[PDB]
Order: structure tokens, then C-alpha cells, then sequence
């Protein structure tokens, strides 16, 4: 009862302050005023036990979890973005948004955390294969665009990098040329010129261009192929061209 | 504390009681043996003694554990077989080299050798604690964590000691609460009982189905995930079959097997065949032993464990739901429980009830089915969790009238019947269209109709063939084989390749097990234009065997659908339907000229 | 004094007897929780009391006693209404408390307000199969029997949300001259029934009031039997003194039965027939008793509780007993269910006890009572012309049980079949009925008048 | 069906501010009778019961 009122009010002040630490956010810190003024002051659990016996604060489950679960959603979001940072002004309409929402438990927004929770959980703990590295920077730059358009916006580059990291994610051991066709389409298939530059590290182009040079290199059996395969395993940067001059050699 | 007062049969009787409730747990003389008292009568307290009571006098003393009788709740539950009354099978099977359990053991529940890395969460000095919180994680997987650290219940205060991060053991303490003074220490694993179902804050309606690849279980009367269903067991119909495919084949996070009168073959056979076979999540070390729970009591072990095995696989599915994981609680049977109750009730001598059952057994049995279901998690921090009570009901004392499957059978709105010959037909489940029935199919409709279906059109449509063709078999057997029109022939011919493609299924492949609902949705809706243009091809003149010729490979391919990868669209649509259906639209002019 | 013995959830203590019967006792144990209970029975130098919180983890000589000295008693109040409480009464959303101002006891009424009058006002609920077939009247006790396997809570979540609607229109036909109320009574039910019966209660409108009780099987079976006296309380309670006209739902009576049987093998007690209590006539005569008019002549307590077979058999002591005790019954059919038909209420056992004392002079016809019957009749011979037809066949039997075959077949599929949200008058009933009727001769419909059958047959 | 979602949050906003006018008189007038009830709670607990 009173155990529930108190570990939610200070739960919520402690995820709070937890979410944002500059204390930026004047729109949800504005309504969140009475909770946190018990928490920003002296207050025994006997002041809000007695408090919350009279009325004098929020008693409902229903409300208190239904309010707790938007900062639930929303520090859930905010963390699984990392290490991608998010605008407050983005996180205020986000905020803003998922507060005037009816659902708040069947919406998407709950199935898509979820859906790069597990894609962050399998990438931080996978093995030595390709599809960790590819995944890792196919899931790198759907966090820096879910990050930058936010997940109140269902744009095709989101869902279709969730769905290439899901798709991913169900192969197996033996499926090593559906990863790395799958990866050399999806990446052909973008309409960018380069999708990993100015977000994943030069050496992480460079093993996924050393990891196709690698696969593509036993196949050359001439000088020739030998020579044209081998001028474009000098670049550290990955790129649709180098793909496809490599895929006209083989 | 107390003294044996006197000992006959297999309870024990015991004097000098001083505050010893009933409720807990304690070791009547120095074998420590497990026993409870059930009931006091004066100064004298009456104890049912669940092991053998050999070298047992008068004059001995009866030590108290210090809590109730319930289990321990902490990492290191995946991956082992114990029993309802929390005891090491790992470790008799390390120590004694067996499957059974000796008598006199007092080790503790959990594991302390294997040790775990502990993470501390955003809870820092200064601000208060609750129950329900997230405290912190532990590892409990053989390659990823699930087993969230969180406060337990009654208890409450501010973090006086916040221990780093590191690896400790279960013994050691690694959190310590102020209330009060000094409240009690806490360490990774945490107690409690059996008898008290775990608290949250709040129950909502389950509206989520259960990820477990049936394509006809899914099609015909989709089981949504929080719900309450009863299944007739036959002890070799299909019982455990459904469990050991729907653990395997199933992707779900977590999962909790529950054998209370089970004879012993199929705890090892699901026991055996855990680490052998691989999950459809892709896990690796184990995926399919590592994410499930194995608790497993055979008829000749004590009645403690069977009588406590619903209520420790309750309160492990209780703190998994709590934890934000979804947990499926398979239990086998029902009736083990009840017979294992009236054989303490009649022991203990107690007043018996109708049809030989304890009082209790319908209040116990309707607060089992009322325990489990999807709710949000306690505390501030609410997570999404459900709770899946899929029950075997067998028969008992060779009569269908008793309360057990009659109670069982009314309080619960789910029913999947299994048949003998179902079995040996290779059909999983053993119910095509008059064995099961579903009251939560609206909902689970309107979710996954929520997300992407076309399943709410071609539901009744589904079981509407099935049905037709059920009554046209009587009336083609009764009446004559002659007396049925072309319709009828191809809604049956519709019906028995819908029923082999969807019902008939017996893991042949690694498609056979995980089944998505785009290609459910889109196998319906196939079978349902086939039928419609069949229908329409044969009522603008033409022949059922001209028909089916004229179709050919339109309709083999749609039986033959399943043995294709499921990654035909994206990762889960079959591109052979979307396809299909203009090629069956294309065929359905040829077909009839 | 302390604990002297404990079996089960009744526990012996060994206070004096100088409180009076009822009375409520605190026991303080040193474990940090404190139960609450009333005195089941009371002697010399020795108690028994049964506690309606905890069920085990009582301690012998670590338990302590306190005297409250008031006795068990429901306070029932006007500001209830609008807000959820559970089974012993006390709300689950943790807010204001109950606020209660009257006392009533549980163990039999505190007024005894019998009528004197029989009820002639015909209340409507929005179904032609339930009102036409069974006169309904102002406080009259109706019970609905079920079996395993089928919908009672779907016909009683849409006998409660049609209820409510008619009322309106109800009210100036003279067939309701008060406002209408609801009581909710759950013991033994699942969350999302309770849910649901919630969201029937909201999209009603009765959800401001109405009182609801959250009892589950988690709980105590003695917190949960006193949930129907507190109901039946605060409807009679409301009903007698504010002059209106209250419908009660509590289900289910195999829920409440199973905790009198379950505490009545630890007692001295000895149990009746079929396992059950041999004391079951004076708990549910008194949830029987609390039915019909009220003092004034302007209220009434009616009961419509749902009854669930335990064993799905017709020689049980709670539908034998409840079904005489009360003055009709509604009977389920799972052929009718399992066929399509919705609602699948039976016209084959179902009767009612008042026929052609229940209908009035505004509200309802005076041939409702001889079309029910000659329906009901015509259903029964319909009926066994059906199975003598499944039997024996069509060719083999009369030309009379011809007419009652499809009489029975029309009358099954047409006047039966209705939706979950259509509601249908009394007056509809009759007319609807005519034109099925109108199958047969006049010479081998007897059972209504001439001048009725022949003025419009 | 655009107008169930977001358009429910205003007559929460109207119930709650239009019961400000409610909520001063159950203390105003409450606030008046309390010595009187206070004086006749004190002595019912200060005699013997």
C-alpha cells in the first residue's frame, strides 16, 4: 500500500533524475511537481504514509502505474538509444506524445524498444561470425536514425533495418551467404552513398570490406581477378561500388 | 523447540508448542526429515511427515527453520531439475549418483558453487526502496541474463550499504536494507512461500497470444498467452507430446514444466531431450535447457513435493512474470495433485469430502487457475508479462463425474482435447473441430488482427469446412455416398488438405516447429479462394475429378506449402500464397472451360 | 488469552466468553501481521473464531486478543456507489474508506420486511426468451442453471448490461416507478470475467451505482462467503430505504458452497449428501429469504444469481435445494450453445412460479401467459416429436408431431436467436409469437382462451 | 475514431476542474462544526465505557 506509493514516488524521482541528469526537461519535470517535491526536501515514509492515508497525494495503481509507465517507456527509450544522445526538445514531444496516447502498453513504441533491446542484448554477447558486425552496424545506424527521427515517426529506413536486423538475428550457423547476401543487398539497396560514414569507426568498414574481400578472394583463381580483387582491399571505408566492383570480379 | 510427544504411522505428533505456527516448515528429531505442521490440538501439535519415519522415539526435539514452507527464487534455475519441495537433483545425482531423492536431506534449493556477476541498476545512496523495484541484474543463462534482481516483497526502507559490481556468490550478502534498524540482510537469491502468490500492482486483460508454432492450434482457436486452459489426458493420448513440441518449438524467454504425478519415463524423456535439440530463437549452449525450468516429481516420491510442485512452478512463474519475461507453465496432471491431497487428507485424518477429494481441493484448484494470468509488474517499475496455465486434467478413481476435471472443465474458457487415435495418427493436438474450444478467440482476434491479419475473416470460414464436412461424412455414411453434391466434395477435399497441411504436423522439418502468423494468416486465406474458386469453377459446370485435375499442382503445392522455408517475403510471409492466389485466379478460368 | 489450537481456517482460542456472539477479535502475533475475525462459536474458558485474513502462520502461545466490541456487521451507506471494494470489504484501488452509517447483520435480516402483496409489475431486461417464457416480477428470484463448459457469465454480463436500458422506457408503462440499481457479487472468478462483467457495468452506466466485490480463490473462503450477505445487505439495504428497485447478481453459488463445505469437515458438523454440509438449507435460505417486496410499497430485492453445476449432474443438493427453494429457474442447454444459438436458454424444464399473477394492466399483455405456456408446451411435445423424429423418423410418426417438429425447429432457431446488444419488449414477444404459433389448428391449441385464440391466433 | 485518442484527456480535465467548487464547501462547512464535534468526542472517550 503505503511500501508501493513511496518506492513509485521515489522510483520515479530516482528514474528521473536518472533519465536526465541536467534536469532539461521542464515540460515532464512540470508535471511530475508533486512527486519530486518530496523527494527534493526532507520527507519520512511516515509523512507520506500519513499523507497518502488522508488523500493528500497520488493512491490510485491504475494512475500511478499508468503515469509511471510513460516514464517507463520514455527512459527505457532514451536508454536503448544509446550510444546515440537524443534531443530534449525530441524527448519532450516524445514525451508529449506518448502521454496523450490511449494505449501505452499494445502500441508499437513498446514493441519496437523491445525489438532493438533484443538486437543490443544478442549484439552484446555475440559470437566471432560476421552477422555480429554487420548486425552491430545495421543496428549502429538504426539507433542513429531512430535516435535522430525519433519513434514517434515510422519511417521505411527504421522498419526496414529492424527488419533486416530481426531477419538477422533468426539465422543460424550455417547460413553465412544469407547473411552476407542478405547484407551485400541490403546494403546495395540503400539509397545512400555510404550508410556506415560519420557513424560506425574506420575499422569496423574495414573488417566488413576485409570480411567480403576475404570471402570473395578464394574464388579468384587468375592474376587478373587476383589484381582487381586486390585493389579494392585498400580502402577502409564501405560503400555500394566497392561491393559491386567486387561482386564484377568474382 | 518442541518435544516428541508420540509417533504412529506417518505423522508425528509433538508437544511443548510455544509459538510454532502452522505454516511452517520444520525437522522432527535428528534425521532432519521434511514435515509441516498441519494442525494443533492443545499443547500438543500435529506434524504430517512426507519421508519414511524409521529410527524415530519419543523424547526428541523438533527444530524449526525459521520460515514458512515455500522455495528459494534466484539465478541458477534454468539449467537443473529439482522438485516441488526445492531439492537439489543436481546435487543427489553429483553426491548419491540417482534420480530420487533420499530421506533426512536438508541442503539448500539453490546452487552456491556456480557464481554470478551482480550489476547494480540506477537505484543510488540517498533515495528510498520499495518492493517491486529493479535493484539490480544477475546472470542466469548460459550466454545472456534474465533474471532481473529485484526487492522482494514486504520489506522496505533506504539503501544503507550499496554493494559494487562484481562476481559473488548466493551466500554472500551484496545489498542490505535500513528500516526500523536492523531489518534483515539480503543477498542474490531471496525466500518465499509457496502458500502466497507474489504481489504486483495491477491485472489487465491478456490479450496477447502464445508464441508456440501450431498452425492449425493458432488457426482454429488461437490460446492467447494469461489465459486458463484444460486439456483431457488419457496417460499416452498426446499429453506429452504437447509439451515436449511446445518446448521445443515454442520461443518463448522463459518456461516452467511441472510434473506432479508423472511416472518417471517422461520427466527423463523431456528431461533428455532438452539439450539435444535446438530452439527456433537462435540459442546457442543450450537454448532450449537454458531458457526452460524442469520440475519434475514421479509417482513414488513424497506427496510434499507433488502437493507443492503447482504451487513453487506458481511462484516461479509469479517472479518470472514479475520480472518482465513471458513464462508458459506446462503442468502434468491435475489429478496427481488431488490424489497426492486426499492421500495426506486421509493420512492426517481429516474429514473427507464427495467422491473421496479434501474440502479444500476446489478452493486450492480455483486459486491455482486464478493465480496465473497476464498482469504488470509491481512497484514503480511495470513491465509486460504474462502467465500461461496449461494444466492436464487425468482421470481419477475411473469416473468422469468427479469435481476435479468437472471443476476444472467449468472454471477454465479454454479446452484442447487429445485422442488416442489422434496420436498414432501423427496429429498434434488431437482435436480437429469438436475436441477444443476457445472463448478468448475475440480478442486474441482483435490483437492479431491488431498487428497484421486477415485471420478474422477466414476464422469461421476455417472451422466453418471442417464442420460442413464433419456433417457431410455422417450424411455420406447414413445416407449415401451418392447423395452428396460437387460442393461437398470439394469443401472436404478443401477440408482434408486445410486439416493435413495445418493439423497434420509431427516436426518432420525446422519448419514444422516454429510457425509465424503471416503464413497461418496467408495459408487460411489460400485454402479459403481455393475453395471459393473451386465453388465458383464447379457451379459454372464442370466435374469434381475434372476439377481437381484442372487445379493439379495449385492445389498439391498448397499441401506441400509447409515444407518450404518460412522466409519467403521478408522473414515471415510466404511468397508462394501472394503468388499463388493470382495463379489460382489465373487457373480458376481454365479450370471451369 | 492465546491460541489454543488451530484446524484449518477456524482457530481455538482460549478467550472468556464474556463478549457477546459475533463480535469482532484482533489476534496480534509476533510475525508482523495482524488478522481479524468474527466468533463462531463461543463457550466457557474457550472460542473458536474464524479469521477472514491469513490462512496459515498462527501461532499457539504467540498469539494475543483483543476485545473491538462491535459485531459483524456490514456498514452499508449511499456513498459506496461508484467505486471497487473487495469480498470482506475494503476497496483494492486504495482510496476513500466505506463510510458506512447503517448496521446490518449478515446472519438473516435485521427488518424482516416481508410483503404482504404479491409483485404483479413485470420488470424488463431486454430479452423476448428469458421475459417471455418466465413472468417476471419486482423482487422475484430467478436463478440461472448452468453446467460445465458453458457461457453463465456471458448471459449474465448481457442480462446485466441490457438491464438498465428499458428502464426508461419502462418507466411510463408503469412497469418501474424507481430508478434502477445493480449489485455485483464476484467470488471465485477469474480477472478478466471481472473485467469484462466491468466493462458490460461501465458501458451500461450502472458503474456510479453500484457496489462491487472482488473475492477471488486466493483468499479465504470465510472472507468470501460474507461478500453475498454484505450484497444482498446493501441491496436490500439501498432497495428498502431509498424506495428503488435493485437487481442482485452473485456468482457463483458453487464457489460460496464449496467454502461452507469445506468449512463444515473440520467442524463437528456432520455433512449431508454428495459431500456437501447437511446445514446448506439455513445458508442459503438465507440469501433466499432476503427476495420479494419491501416496506412502502415503492421497493423490491431482486436476486439473479448464477448457479454453476460442481459436477454437471441433476442430483446435486445445491440445484435441487436452490431450485425449490426459489420461485423459477432458467435452464442452460449445451446442444443449444454448441449449436449456434445465442442465448442458449432452455424452454423445455423452464418454468416459472408466477404465470398469471405477474402481469399487469400497461406493461404486458394478458395472453403472455397463455402463449408462454402454450409455447412451453408445444415446445415439450415439440421437443420429444424431435427426438422421436431423430429416432424413429418422420415417415413412421403422425401427422400432428409434424407440426410440433417444425414448430420446434422454427421456434428454436427464431425465437431464441437474438444478439448481445439488441434488446426486445414484451409486447414484441406475443406478436412474434402469434405468427410462429400459427402452425396448427385451433382444435389442438387448448391451452389458452377461445375468445383469445380466436380473436388472433 | 481519430477523436478517442487524445480527445478522452479533456473530459478528465473538465471533471476535475468542475469540482473545485465542491471541493471548498465540504471544508468550509465541515471546517465550522469541528470544536462542536470535538468537545463531544472527548468526552465520550474520557468517560467509562
Amino acid at each position: 500500500y503505503h511500501s508501493q506509493v513511496v518506492g513509485k514516488i521515489g522510483y520515479i524521482a530516482r528514474c528521473m533524475q536518472t533519465i536526465d541528469p541536467e534536469n532539461n526537461l521542464k515540460k515532464i519535470r512540470e508535471d511530475y511537481q508533486d512527486v519530486l517535491i518530496w523527494a527534493e526536501k526532507n520527507y519520512r515514509f511516515e509523512e507520506i504514509l500519513e499523507a497518502s492515508k488522508s488523500g493528500k497525494c497520488p493512491n490510485d495503481l491504475d494512475a500511478l502505474s499508468r503515469r509511471s509507465l510513460i516514464l517507463l517507456e520514455l527512459l527505457r527509450l532514451v536508454s536503448s538509444i544509446s550510444p546515440f544522445k537524443m534531443k530534449l526538445d525530441l524527448i519532450e514531444s516524445q514525451y508529449e506524445k506518448m502521454k496523450q496516447h490511449v494505449n501505452l502498453w499494445k502500441s508499437d513504441y513498446h514493441v519496437k524498444l523491445n525489438q532493438l533491446n533484443q538486437l543490443t542484448d544478442y549484439l552484446k554477447n555475440a559470437a566471432p561470425t560476421p552477422k555480429n558486425n554487420f548486425l552491430r552496424a545495421m543496428t549502429s545506424v538504426l539507433q542513429m536514425q531512430i535516435a535522430q527521427y525519433g519513434i514517434t515517426e515510422d519511417n521505411e529506413g527504421i522498419n526496414q533495418l529492424f527488419k533486416l536486423g530481426l531477419h538477422l538475428l533468426a539465422m543460424a550457423n550455417e547460413k553465412i551467404d544469407e547473411q552476407y547476401h542478405l547484407f551485400k543487398g541490403y546494403v546495395k539497396d540503400q539509397p545512400e552513398e555510404s550508410p556506415f560514414e560519420g557513424i560506425l569507426p574506420a575499422e569496423d568498414q574495414k573488417i566488413l570490406v576485409k570480411t567480403m574481400i576475404d570471402y570473395a578472394m578464394p574464388k579468384l583463381s587468375s592474376k587478373v581477378l587476383q589484381d582487381k580483387l586486390s585493389a579494392l582491399s585498400s580502402s577502409d571505408v564501405l560503400t555500394k561500388t566497392l561491393l559491386d566492383s567486387i561482386d564484377r570480379i568474382v | 523447540y518442541g518435544a516428541i510427544y508420540s509417533v504412529s504411522g506417518p505423522v508425528v505428533i509433538a508437544e511443548n508448542m510455544i509459538g510454532c505456527a502452522m505454516y511452517e516448515l520444520v525437522k522432527v528429531g535428528h534425521d532432519n526429515l521434511v514435515g509441516e505442521v498441519i494442525r494443533i490440538d492443545g499443547d500438543k501439535a500435529t506434524i504430517q511427515v512426507y519421508e519414511e519415519t524409521a529410527g524415530l522415539t519419543v523424547g526428541d526435539p523438533v527444530l524449526r527453520t525459521g520460515k514458512p514452507l515455500s522455495v528459494e527464487l534466484g539465478p541458477g534455475l534454468m539449467e537443473t531439475i529439482y522438485d516441488g519441495i526445492q531439492r537439489p537433483l543436481k546435487a543427489i545425482k553429483e553426491e548419491s549418483q540417482s534420480i530420487y531423492i533420499p530421506r533426512g536431506i536438508d541442503t539448500p534449493a539453490l546452487d552456491r558453487t556456480i557464481k554470478w556477476q551482480f550489476t547494480p541498476g540506477k537505484f543510488q545512496v540517498g533515495d528510498h526502496i520499495s518492493g517491486g523495484d529493479i535493484y539490480g541484474s544477475v546472470f542466469e543463462n548460459s550466454l545472456i541474463s534474465s533474471h532481473k534482481i529485484l526487492l522482494p516483497p514486504r520489506s522496505r526502507g533506504t539503501i544503507t550499504w550499496i554493494a559494487p559490481a562484481g562476481e559473488y556468490t548466493l551466500d554472500e550478502k551484496i545489498l542490505e536494507v535500513e528500516f526500523d534498524g536492523k531489518k534483515s540482510d539480503f543477498t542474490l537469491y531471496h525466500t518465499w512461500p509457496v502458500r502466497v502468490p507474489r504481489p504486483v500492482t495491477e491485472k489487465l486483460s491478456a490479450d496477447y497470444p502464445l508464441l508456440t508454432g501450431q498452425r492449425v492450434l493458432d488457426a482454429l482457436f488461437p490460446c492467447v498467452q494469461g489465459g486458463t486452459t484444460c486439456i483431457p489426458g488419457a496417460f499416452g493420448c498426446g499429453k506429452t507430446v504437447i509439451s515436449q513440441s511446445l518446448s521445443k518449438y515454442s520461443n518463448s524467454d522463459a518456461i516452467i514444466y511441472v510434473g506432479c504425478g508423472e511416472r518417471g519415463n517422461e520427466m527423463a524423456e523431456v528431461l533428455m531431450e532438452f539439450p539435444e535439440l535446438y530452439t527456433e530463437m537462435s540459442g546457442t549452449k543450450e537454448p532450449i535447457m537454458k531458457r526452460t525450468t524442469l520440475v519434475a516429481n514421479t509417482s513414488n516420491m513424497p506427496v510434499a513435493a507433488r502437493e507443492a510442485s503447482i504451487y513453487t512452478g506458481i511462484t516461479l512463474a509469479e517472479y518470472f512474470r514479475d520480472q518482465g519475461k513471458n513464462v508458459s507453465m506446462i503442468a502434468d496432471s491435475s489429478s496427481r495433485w488431488a490424489e497426492a491431497l486426499r492421500e495426506i487428507s486421509g493420512r492426517l485424518g481429516e474429514m473427507p469430502a464427495d467422491q473421496g477429494f479434501p474440502a479444500y481441493l476446489g478452493a486450492k484448484l480455483a486459486s491455482f487457475y486464478e493465480r496465473a494470468g497476464k498482469a504488470v509488474a509491481l512497484g514503480s517499475p511495470d513491465r509486460t508479462g504474462s502467465v500461461s496455465i496449461v494444466a492436464a486434467v487425468s482421470p481419477a478413481g475411473g469416473d468422469f463425474s468427479d469435481p476435479v476435471t468437472t471443476a476444472t472443465l467449468g472454471i477454465t474458457q479454454v479446452f484442447w482435447g487429445l485422442d488416442k487415435k489422434l496420436a498414432q495418427r501423427k496429429h498434434f493436438p488431437s482435436i480437429n473441430t469438436s475436441v477444443s474450444y476457445s472463448k478468448y478467440t475475440n480478442v486474441l482476434n482483435k490483437f492479431y488482427d491488431s498487428n497484421y491479419p486477415e485471420f478474422p475473416v477466414l476464422r469461421d470460414r476455417m472451422k466453418e469446412i471442417l464442420s460442413n464436412a464433419e456433417e457431410l461424412e455422417q450424411v455420406v455414411q447414413l445416407v449415401g455416398k451418392s447423395a452428396l453434391s460437387d460442393s461437398d466434395k470439394i469443401t472436404l477435399d478443401v477440408a482434408t488438405l486445410i486439416k493435413e497441411d495445418f493439423l497434420q504436423q509431427n516436426g518432420y522439418s525446422t519448419y514444422d516447429a516454429f510457425c509465424p502468423i503471416w503464413k497461418t494468416f496467408d495459408m487460411m486465406r489460400a485454402f479459403i479462394s481455393y475453395h471459393d474458386e473451386a465453388q465458383k469453377a464447379v457451379a459454372n459446370g464442370a466435374n469434381w475429378s475434372k476439377l481437381a485435375d484442372s487445379t493439379g499442382d495449385v492445389k498439391h503445392a498448397v499441401s506441400s506449402s509447409k515444407f518450404f522455408e518460412p522466409s519467403r517475403g521478408e522473414k515471415e510471409v510466404h511468397g508462394e500464397f501472394e503468388k499463388l492466389l493470382s495463379t489460382m485466379q489465373e487457373r480458376f478460368a481454365e479450370s471451369t472451360d | 488469552n492465546t491460541v489454543s489450537g488451530v484446524n484449518g481456517p477456524l482457530v481455538i482460542l482460549e478467550k472468556v466468553k464474556f463478549p457477546r456472539y459475533n463480535e469482532i477479535v484482533n489476534l496480534t502475533l509476533p510475525d508482523g501481521t495482524v488478522r481479524q475475525g468474527q466468533v463462531l462459536e463461543i463457550r466457557g474458558d474457550r472460542a473458536i473464531v474464524q479469521v477472514f485474513e491469513g490462512t496459515s502462520g498462527i501461532d499457539v502461545k504467540k498469539t494475543t486478543v483483543e476485545f473491538t466490541g462491535e459485531s459483524l456487521r456490514i456498514p452499508v451507506s449511499e456513498d459506496m456507489l461508484g467505486r471497487i471494494f473487495d469480498g470482506s470489504g475494503r476497496p483494492i484501488d486504495n482510496g476513500p474508506k466505506v463510510f458506512a452509517e447503517d448496521y446490518l447483520d449478515i446472519n438473516g435480516s435485521p427488518i424482516n420486511p416481508y410483503a404482504r402483496i404479491y409483485p404483479e409489475e413485470m420488470i424488463s431486461t431486454g430479452v423476448s426468451a428469458i421475459d417471455t417464457m418466465n413472468s417476471i416480477a419486482r423482487g422475484q428470484k430467478i436463478p440461472i442453471f448452468s453446467a460445465s463448459g458453458l457461457p453463465h457469465n456471458e448471459i449474465a454480463a448481457q442480462i446485466c448490461r441490457q438491464a438498465g436500458l428499458v428502464r426508461p422506457t419502462k418507466d411510463v408503462h408503469d412497469g418501474h416507478e424507481e430508478n434502477f440499481s445493480i449489485v455485483f457479487a464476484a467470488m471465485g472468478v477469474n480477472l478478466e470475467t471481472a473485467r469484462f462483467f466491468k466493462q458490460d457495468f461501465e458501458e451500461n452506466g450502472s458503474l456510479e451505482r453500484t457496489s462491487l466485490f472482488l473475492n477471488l480463490a486466493n483468499d479465504p473462503t470465510i472472507e468470501r462467503i460474507i461478500t453475498p450477505r454484505l450484497a444482498l445487505t446493501t441491496a436490500e439495504y439501498l432497495a428498502y430505504q431509498t424506495e428503488r428497485h435493485v437487481l442482485t447478481i452473485l456468482t457463483d453459488m458453487s464457489s460460496y458452497a464449496d467454502a461452507l463445505r469445506e468449512v463444515s469437515a473440520a467442524r463437528e458438523e456432520v455433512p449431508g449428501r454428495r459431500g456437501y454440509p447437511g446445514y446448506m438449507y439455513t445458508d442459503l435460505s438465507t440469501i433466499y429469504e432476503r427476495a420479494g417486496r419491501v416496506e412502502g410499497r415503492n421497493g423490491s430485492i431482486t436476486q439473479i444469481p448464477i448457479l454453476t453445476m460442481p459436477n454437471d449432474d441433476i442430483t446435486h443438493p445445491i440445484p435441487d435445494l436452490t431450485g425449490y427453494i426459489t420461485e423459477g429457474q432458467i435452464f442452460v442447454d449445451r446442444q443449444l450453445h454448441n449449436k449456434g444459438i445465442y442465448p442458449p436458454i432452455n424452454v423445455l424444464p423452464s418454468l416459472s412460479r408466477l404465470m398469471k399473477s405477474a402481469i399487469g394492466e400497461g406493461m404486458t399483455r394478458k395472453d403472455h401467459g397463455d402463449v408462454s405456456n402454450q409455447l412451453y408446451a408445444k415446445y415439450a411435445i415439440g421437443k420429444d416429436a424431435a427426438a422421436m423424429k431423430a429416432v424413429v423418423g418422420e415417415e413412421a410418426l403422425s401427422i400432428e408431431d409434424k407440426l410440433s417438429l417444425e414448430f420446434l425447429e422454427k421456434f428454436e432457431k427464431t425465437f431464441i436467436t437474438q444478439g448481445a446488444y439488441e434488446d426486445r419488449t414484451v409486447f414484441e414477444s406475443l406478436d412474434q409469437a402469434w405468427s410462429l404459433l400459427r402452425i396448427y389448428p385451433k382444435e389442438m391449441l387448448n391451452r389458452i382462451s377461445p375468445k383469445i385464440l380466436d380473436e388472433f391466433y | 475514431e481519430q477523436k478517442n485518442a487524445g480527445g478522452v484527456g479533456e473530459l478528465e480535465k473538465k471533471a476535475e476542474a468542475g469540482v473545485q467548487g465542491e471541493l471548498a464547501e465540504i471544508k468550509k462547512i465541515a471546517e465550522k462544526k469541528k470544536d462542536d464535534v470535538v468537545k463531544i468526542l472527548i468526552e465520550t472517550v474520557i468517560k467509562p465505557s
